[PDB]
Order: structure tokens, then C-alpha cells, then sequence
């Protein structure tokens, strides 16, 4: 990302509970199987956007390195046969 | 002591006194009677007449 | 204090909670306790299962053959409540080859004898095989010669040479030392009692092709009765397959027939007659290069 999560630190209570979701599955899948519960695999942001909701997702991506794939959504809807589907 | 089990006991006495006799005959047969007979428990006339149904 | 049931369940829930696999050094003795524990409380299933978890896990790694050898001598314990003989065979095999790089062949060899000797005890072996071929299995120990020939008593066999064999040779033969340790000298005579004699039966059905009831009865040294019981419970497990007259004494050594049967073979001998010509052919070409010289 272009922040991290002391560039927007005072949202902390989200920063906590979404470092702990996304972060954490990847360190360890270990201690997850161990006790048998499947991992975590979706999260949900709902909020106005660019309030500190954008600023999350890219803080995120950056800690991690993870790579941060960004779809528009229309462009996923293209008008010949079978793009759609092929994007997704 | 109930009914119920003491009747399909009874039917399995049977099944199984007839797979028996295929049993012993199974290594093949030219044998006598009087052999089986003695073997499966039983007197000559009963298993004469189970070994004819099987 | 006496609490096995207590300690058994404490180890149950600890040893899948600490460790996937990350430090097999602590695992492994959390595991050994509970073999111990599982032993006495008559509850074969839980350690059978343990072992054979830790045992693949143990070979994956970097090998070390103590750790191995101490699963092996808690499961042979089990082994003899239950009684697979195939069953030891094979841990104890799997367990010779790590034995046979590391450590010195004082252990080794009578390793060796002891695989053999479980697959005498159950019967036949798939496994034997594999064993009596090896060149380690014939020289050397007095032990390991004794094994090789009764192993080859059971093929010539006529069933008279049991006793004498039996009695002038049990190195190994009624004992272990490496093993069991022994299970109990007259148990293990059971066990050899009825795999001489059904291997006289086995040899015997493919040697004769008539052999009168009086002449197998006095091979087997036993009562007419007897040897019927031994007739009647080989072929139910059909290994072979026999006819008995028993007022008239014959057995025959006979089974199904349909021509077919014997129309193989005809095409087998067909078969033999068209290969011999492709060998004529060239010994032909050969033989008047040779003639003309």
C-alpha cells in the first residue's frame, strides 16, 4: 500500500480486529487445524469511502506484502461472449 | 424371555443346522451317514430328511 | 498411585494439542507412556494406532534406530494378547533395514531369524521370500542355518522328521531374545504343531495324485479322525482342494475339470511347437555356415 497502520492509527479498534483476521491465517494456519475450525476467508468493509475504510485495505496489504489486485466493476461486465466470466 | 427373539431363534436353528451339514460334507462327499450324524449332534432320521431338503 | 484410566486420558488430549510434528524428540515420550499405560488396561487399539503414526513420521526425518526399536517392543507385548504373526513380521522388517546401516550385525543377525520365525508361527508367508534368498541367512550363527533348513524341512517334509528337528534344535525355535523374548516355550509348539502338518498336506497334494487314506494318516503320525479334521479345514481356507473317501479309504487329489481346461493346454503344447520352429529357423541358418567348412 501507499500508508501503513501508524500513518492512520485512531481507527484502532478496526486495525486490531482486521490485523487479527487476515494477517494471523497466514502466519499460523497451524494453531486453526489444530483445534479443527476451518480458517477465515472473507472480510467485509462497509462505510463511506476514503473516511479511513480505503486507507485500511491498502494498510493491510502492505504489512503482509500481499499483492492488492484491484477490480473495477465495470469492467468486469464487457460485451462479447464469455469475458465476464474469464475475468473473475 | 420375550416372544419375539425366541421365535427367530428357532428359524435360525434350522437355517444353520442345514449350513452345517453343507459344512461338513464341503471337503467332499463318500461318506456315510452315520458319520454325519454323529458329528452334527443329531440322530439319523432328522438329518436324513434335512439333507434331502438341502 | 494405581490411576492408569486417569493417566491414559491426561495423555490423550495432550499429545494432538502440543505437536503436529514440530519436536519428535519430547513427542515420542509422551507416546511411550501411553503404549505402557495401554497395555494394561487391555485397550490394544489406541497404541496400534499411535505407533504406526509415529513410526512413518520418525523414517521421513533424519533416522535414529533407538527410537524405532522402543515402539517395536511395546507392540510385540500387544502382538501376543491378540496374535498376528504376519503383523510383527513386517514392523520387525521395515525395522531390519534401518538396523541393517547403523548397527553392528550381533543385533542383525538374529533379527533375521526372528522375522523367519514369526512367518513359521502363522500360515504361509508372502514375505518368507524375500528372506530365505539373502546370503546372510546361510552362513555364518549356528541360529540362522536352523532356520533356513526348517523352513526347508516343511518342502521335502514326510512328517516324521518333526520331533527329532523340534527337540534337537530350538536356538531360536521355542525362544527369542531380540523379539519377544519368548512367549512361552509350549506356546510356541503350538504354533509349529499345526504348520508341519498342514504343510505336509500343501507339498503333498502337488507330489501325489492318488495316495491311499491309511498311507496320509501315517505320514502325519496322527488318528484317521485327525487327519480328517486337518482335510476338512484346508479346504475350507482352499489352499487345496481334495475329494475324501472315507469308507474306502482313498483321498483323491482331484478338482473340477472342463475340457476347455485341457484345450489350453493343448494350444500350450501347440504353442511350444510354433516357438521351436522360430528357434529351428535360426539354428538351421548357424549349422550350414558350420557344414560347408
Amino acid at each position: 500500500g501507499e500508508i501503513t497502520f501508524d500513518g492512520i492509527g485512531g481507527l484502532t479498534e478496526q486495525i486490531r480486529e482486521l490485523r487479527e483476521v487476515i494477517e494471523l491465517p497466514l502466519k499460523n494456519p497451524e494453531i486453526f487445524q489444530r483445534v479443527g475450525i476451518k480458517p477465515p476467508k472473507g472480510v467485509l468493509l462497509y462505510g463511506p469511502p476514503g473516511t479511513g475504510k480505503t486507507l485500511l485495505a491498502k494498510a493491510v496489504a502492505a504489512t503482509i506484502g500481499a499483492n492488492f489486485i484491484f477490480s473495477p466493476a465495470s469492467g468486469i461486465v464487457d460485451k462479447y461472449i464469455g469475458e465476464s466470466a474469464r475475468i473473475i | 424371555g420375550d416372544e419375539l427373539t425366541r421365535s427367530h431363534f428357532n428359524a435360525l436353528y434350522d437355517t444353520l443346522l442345514e449350513s452345517n451339514l453343507c459344512k461338513i460334507i464341503e471337503p467332499f462327499e463318500c461318506v456315510e451317514i452315520s458319520h454325519i450324524s454323529k458329528i452334527i449332534g443329531l440322530d439319523t432320521q432328522q438329518v436324513e430328511g434335512k439333507l434331502s431338503q438341502m | 498411585e494405581g490411576k492408569i484410566d486417569e493417566a491414559a486420558d491426561i495423555l490423550c488430549e495432550l499429545q494432538v494439542e502440543t505437536y503436529g510434528s514440530m519436536e519428535m524428540s519430547e513427542k515420542i515420550q509422551f507416546i511411550l507412556e501411553q503404549m505402557e499405560l495401554s497395555i494394561l488396561k487391555g485397550d490394544y487399539s489406541q497404541a496400534t494406532v499411535l505407533s504406526r503414526k509415529i513410526l512413518k513420521k520418525t523414517f521421513k526425518n533424519p533416522k535414529y534406530e533407538s527410537l524405532k526399536l522402543e515402539y517395536y517392543n511395546l507392540l510385540v507385548k500387544i502382538s501376543l494378547h491378540k496374535r498376528e504373526y504376519l503383523e510383527v513380521a513386517q514392523y520387525l522388517q521395515e525395522i531390519y533395514q534401518t538396523d541393517a546401516i547403523k548397527s553392528d550385525e550381533a543385533k542383525w543377525k538374529p533379527v533375521l531369524s526372528h522375522i523367519v520365525y514369526f512367518l513359521v508361527l502363522s500360515p504361509y508367508g508372502n514375505l518368507q521370500n524375500d528372506l530365505i534368498h539373502k546370503i546372510q541367512n546361510d552362513n555364518n550363527l549356528k541360529k540362522l542355518e536352523s532356520q533356513e533348513s526348517l523352513v526347508k524341512l516343511f518342502t521335502t517334509n514326510e512328517l516324521m522328521r518333526w520331533p527329532i528337528v523340534q527337540k534337537t534344535y530350538e536356538p531360536v525355535l521355542n525362544e527369542d531374545d531380540l523379539a519377544f523374548g519368548g512367549e512361552a516355550n509350549k506356546h510356541h509348539w503350538e504354533d509349529l504343531q499345526k504348520r508341519v502338518i498342514e504343510h505336509n498336506l500343501r507339498v503333498i497334494s502337488e507330489y501325489y495324485s492318488r495316495i491311499t487314506l491309511l498311507r496320509l494318516n501315517e505320514l502325519l503320525d496322527l488318528t484317521e479322525s485327525q487327519t480328517e479334521t486337518y482335510i476338512s479345514d484346508l479346504v475350507n481356507q482352499g489352499i487345496i482342494y481334495a475329494k475324501v473317501n472315507r469308507p474306502a479309504k482313498i483321498v483323491n487329489f482331484e478338482k473340477p475339470k472342463n475340457s476347455s481346461q485341457l484345450l489350453n493346454e493343448w494350444s500350450h503344447n501347440v504353442d511350444e511347437l510354433l516357438e521351436h520352429i522360430e528357434t529351428i529357423g535360426h539354428l538351421i541358418t548357424k549349422e550350414e555356415i558350420m557344414h560347408g567348412l
